[PDB]
């Protein structure tokens, strides 16, 4: 077809991104996915003439044991001109919700000639006793952000059948997923999938369940004792301290009090009837989130996690520290029972899923977790068509304790 | 002779131009040479006179070669090509073969078409004696000896035309590195020899001539540390100079080859070599060598006596990887598939930084070598740690950092890593509670740290010259010191707390350390933290 001409950010240029070294399981992988591709005529070997590059990796699904190729273009996606698809609130009340591969039908699609030399990127080789095997797409790309933009158009036609015959459903479009919301009982929801699904695979775009607002943010709940002794009084006014800056109304003093004098923190302590009223009303600011929060769609969504141990893991959508638009708790995942990468890789996912469905928007990532081990292993567990930013930090002991609620 | 391969197109910079430098003017010997040399390459093609629509120039040089252009500017105004190096192959990923050969396929750069449009730029004059009036001028048909695109270029142009006889001949190992080309098989040598021949002509088929199985390096092959045998690899033993008097930059260097030979011979040591460098003025100052460093330079003039020998990758087989601890942050580990036939070993050295553990290091080990170990052999070592998986259990499952270890298994090799310390999670019943406090003037620096307890104990005390910090963690020094066997102690630190809770058991700050020591000794500790200020 005629093609679209795209273009980078002015002044920027193509992606010169190094390769991590893949195992060999999924070198093979690969190298079979690509000679074929090639055949196929997607995408093109290249020369050295080409500086460019963009990491890629595979992964894959269940019931799928076959291997799926992903290339990294984040750093693309980042300088690539912008452009085109809105987000409807409506996913965010639906009863279900299912997510859907559409990736396949954008290689059918031409990509400009000039832009296909950015789109280079490398399948290496153990012991580097090969020279890697460059290739560069001729097709849209998955994964790249134009991708869906540029496909937005016949889209839109191959779906509004279903949605015009349909209206009680919702259809979102982010990049290689499609997801699909409708409050019907799980039986005609399935089933009105499948046929939708059919629909798409009557076009040759081929495809292979969630629960919104059924995700209500967690409160923080106070404990409570027949007797309260100097160490838990002293845990409590710490946590409240902190609490505060949430809630400005929450008061300690009363309890700082009974707190004077350097008795043993076994020693039992009775609560003077200020310090019970003080207490009691803490409770209650407690019972609601912050009042004044407001999602702003102009600035970047956030997610702090922390580890709580035991397998659990808590977190924090929020654009302003301490104005939490959202917050969690997320227990590992049956037979993660051992490694944290695992779970914490499941967990990134959930909450960046949370994110699309209501903002339609991937948080930046705060990871409890070293550069390194990260980086490692993340691809070994990783099954989004999509890939968040992130950096990583030093989780501080005290957002911990009090998120623990 | 030069080639039928299709030409890379290159071109310069964004927006720049072509070099401009000046020629300059040589000896009658230094010209009459030139002069000769070029009109040789000018007969066999690779080089064309131009005339003056060439406004570009590089310096031409003539260094008689006993027992040359200067591209300098031109390079800089060339485009980037990808990886003239991704990273080299390491010996222990190799398997083993029946016969090998290297062929030095030298001077093919010369056989390689420079892209047309491109060779104006690769301009270059021999000067006049008495700078008449014109000088001798030419241009490069083919890639030039000192080009930023030369070996990218030649890289590829090999590759493609190596492809189809990788194809026919695909038991057959083919690596090209610079202007070699080390060939691996398991045919005996009389296959070999004709596979080799076959290939070579194969080669000079394009236009790459290639030297007979006469003029043919072979093995051992020496691989940048390494002596390669065909089933076997060795550590081509190493030599340190026995001397009179040493200077400075001498024990540098004897530092150097040292520090490179550990990761083969573990045991060598620098320590009290390494002292020798404390305060030096120069670099060519002379240093009395301690009768301490006498004794170390020594005794690893021992260690390198005996050469080290390995093996090649057996893919059939299992790769462990076993580590151990040498000394506080130092981890020395071997990487075998059969007992005792090692396929590489290593060691790494862990500057303490602000606040570890052993555990938290053994744990940087195993995430280290298994990033290598995927490079090299595509798969990752089942591991043989010093470490109770008990032990491991309590640490991981309680640190704030996400963190995780490959299948491994226990080996009981002293010394195990253990955590010296663990801090009570809740606060022991009889036991002297210690109200912890410090506080210092940032700008005099003068500070007071004390405590007073339950039982009615108490002291504070007066620090001259401290801080915002040491102040606080010096409160729980004393607090410590003073206490017992079973303490509590309560302090509104946030950085005392947060560090001590990672239970480091190594710091950069010897206060910590104090204080590390201190709650290594006691029976049980318990640390609670109150909002300061209140
Ligand atoms: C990929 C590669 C890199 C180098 C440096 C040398 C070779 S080789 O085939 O010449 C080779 C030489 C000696 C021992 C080996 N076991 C191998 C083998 N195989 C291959």
């Amino acid at each position: 077809i005629e093609t679209v001409p795209v273009k980078l950010k002015p002044g920027m240029d193509g992606p010169k991104v190094k390769q991590w070294p893949l195992t060999e399981e999924k070198i093979k992988a690969l190298v079979e996915i690509c000679t074929e591709m090639e055949k196929e005529g997607k995408i093109s070997k290249i020369g050295p003439e080409n500086p460019y590059n963009t990491p890629v990796f595979a992964i894959k699904k269940k019931d799928s044991t076959k291997w799926r190729k992903l290339v990294d273009f984040r750093e693309l996606n980042k300088r690539t001109q912008d452009f085109g698809i809105p987000h409807p609130a409506g996913l965010k009340k639906k009863k279900s919700v299912t997510v859907l591969d559409v990736g396949d039908a954008y290689f059918s699609v031409p990509l400009d000639e000039d832009f296909r030399k950015y789109t280079a990127f490398t399948i290496p080789s153990i012991n580097n006793e090969t020279p890697g095997i460059r290739y560069q797409y001729n097709v849209l790309p998955q994964g790249w952000k134009g991708s869906p933009a540029i496909f937005q158009s016949s889209m839109t036609k191959i779906l509004e059948p279903f949605r015009k015959q349909n209206p009680d459903i919702v259809i979102y479009q982010y990049m290689d997923d499609l997801y699909v919301g409708s409050d019907l009982e799980i039986g005609q929801h399935r089933t009105k999938i499948e046929e939708l699904r059919q629909h798409l695979l009557r076009w040759g775009l081929t495809t292979p369940e969630l629960h919104p607002d059924k995700w209500t943010v967690q409160p923080i709940v106070l404990p409570e004792k027949d007797s309260w002794t100097v160490n838990d009084i002293q845990k409590l006014v710490g946590k409240l301290n902190w609490a505060s800056q949430i809630y400005p109304g929450i008061k300690v003093r009363q309890l700082c009090k009974l707190l004077r004098g350097t008795k043993a923190l076994t020693e039992v302590i009775p609560l003077t009837e200020e310090a019970e009223l003080e207490l009691a009303e803490n409770r209650e600011i407690l019972k609601e989130p912050v009042h004044g929060v407001y999602y702003d769609p102009s600035k970047d969504l956030i997610a702090e996690i922390q580890k709580q141990g035991q397998g659990q893991w808590t977190y924090q959508i929020y654009q302003e520290p301490f104005k939490n638009l959202k917050t969690g708790k997320y227990a590992r995942m049956r037979g993660a029972h051992t490694n944290d990468v695992k779970q914490l890789t499941e967990a990134v996912q959930k909450i960046t899923t949370e994110s699309i469905v209501i903002w339609g928007k991937t948080p930046k990532f705060k990871l409890p977790i070293q550069k390194e081990t990260w980086e490692t292993w993340w691809t070994e567990y990783w099954q989004a068509t999509w890939i968040p930013e992130w950096e990583f930090v030093n989780t501080p002991p005290l957002v911990k304790l009090w998120y623990q609620l | 002779p030069i080639s039928p391969i299709e030409t890379v197109p290159v071109k310069l910079k964004p927006g720049m131009d072509g070099p401009k430098v000046k020629q300059w003017p040589l000896t009658e010997e230094k010209i009459k040479a030139l002069v000769e040399i070029c009109t040789e390459m000018e007969k066999e093609g690779k080089i064309s006179k131009i005339g003056p629509e060439n406004p570009y120039n590089t310096p031409v040089f003539a260094i008689k070669k006993k027992d040359l252009v200067d591209f300098r500017e031109l390079n800089k105004r060339t485009q980037d090509f990808w990886e003239v190096q991704l990273g080299i192959p390491h010996p222990a990923g190799l398997k083993k073969k029946k016969s090998v050969t290297v062929l030095d396929v030298g001077d093919a750069y010369f056989s390689v078409p420079l892209d047309e449009d491109f060779r104006k730029y690769t301009a270059f004059t021999i000067p006049s004696i008495n700078n008449e009036t014109p000088g001798i001028r030419y241009q490069y048909n083919v890639l030039p000896q000192g080009w930023k695109g030369s070996p990218a270029i030649f890289q590829s142009s090999m590759t493609k035309i190596l492809e189809p006889f990788r194809k026919q001949n695909p038991d057959i190992v083919i690596y090209q590195y610079m202007d070699d080309l080390y060939v691996g098989s398991d045919l005996e040598i009389g296959q070999h020899r004709t596979k080799i021949e076959e290939l070579r002509q194969h080669l000079l088929r394009w236009g790459l001539t290639t030297p007979d199985k006469k003029h043919q390096k072979e093995p051992p092959f020496l691989w940048m540390g390494y002596e390669l045998h065909p089933d076997k690899w060795t550590v081509q033993p190493i030599v340190l100079p026995e001397k009179d008097s040493w200077t400075v930059n001498d024990i540098q260097k004897l530092v150097g080859k040292l520090n490179w030979a550990s990761q083969i011979y573990p045991g060598i040591k620098v320590r009290q070599l390494c002292k020798l460098l404390r305060g030096t003025k120069a670099l060519t100052e002379v240093i009395p060598l301690t009768e301490e460093a006498e004794l170390e330079l020594a005794e690893n003039r021992e260690i390198l006596k005996e050469p080290v020998h390995g093996v090649y990758y057996d893919p059939s087989k299992d790769l462990i990887a076993e580590i151990q601890k040498q000394g506080q942050g130092q981890w020395t580990y071997q990487i075998y598939q059969e007992p005792f036939k090692n396929l590489k070993t290593g060691k790494y050295a862990r500057m303490r930084g602000a606040h570890t553990n052993d555990v938290k290091q053994l744990t940087e080990a195993v995430q280290k070598i298994t990033t290598e170990s995927i490079v090299i052999w595509g798969k990752t070592p089942k591991f043989k740690l010093p470490i109770q998986k008990e032990t491991w259990e309590t640490w991981w499952t309680e640190y704030w950092q996400a963190t995780w270890i490959p299948e491994w298994e226990f080996v009981n090799t002293p010394p195990l890593v253990k955590l010296w310390y663990q801090l009570e999670k809740e606060p022991i019943v009889g036991a002297e509670t210690f109200y912890v406090d410090g506080a210092a003037n940032r700008e005099t620096k003068l500070g007071k740290a004390g405590y007073v307890t339950n039982r009615g104990r108490q002291k504070v005390v007066t620090l001259t010259d401290t801080t915002n910090q040491k102040t606080e963690l010096q409160a729980i020094y004393l607090a410590l010191q003073d206490s017992g066997l079973e303490v509590n102690i309560v302090t509104d630190s946030q950085y005392a707390l947060g560090i001590i809770q990672a239970q480091p058991d190594q710091s950069e700050s010897e206060l910590v350390n104090q204080i590390i020591e201190q709650l290594i000794k006691k029976e049980k500790v318990y640390l609670a933290w109150v909002p300061a200020h209140k």
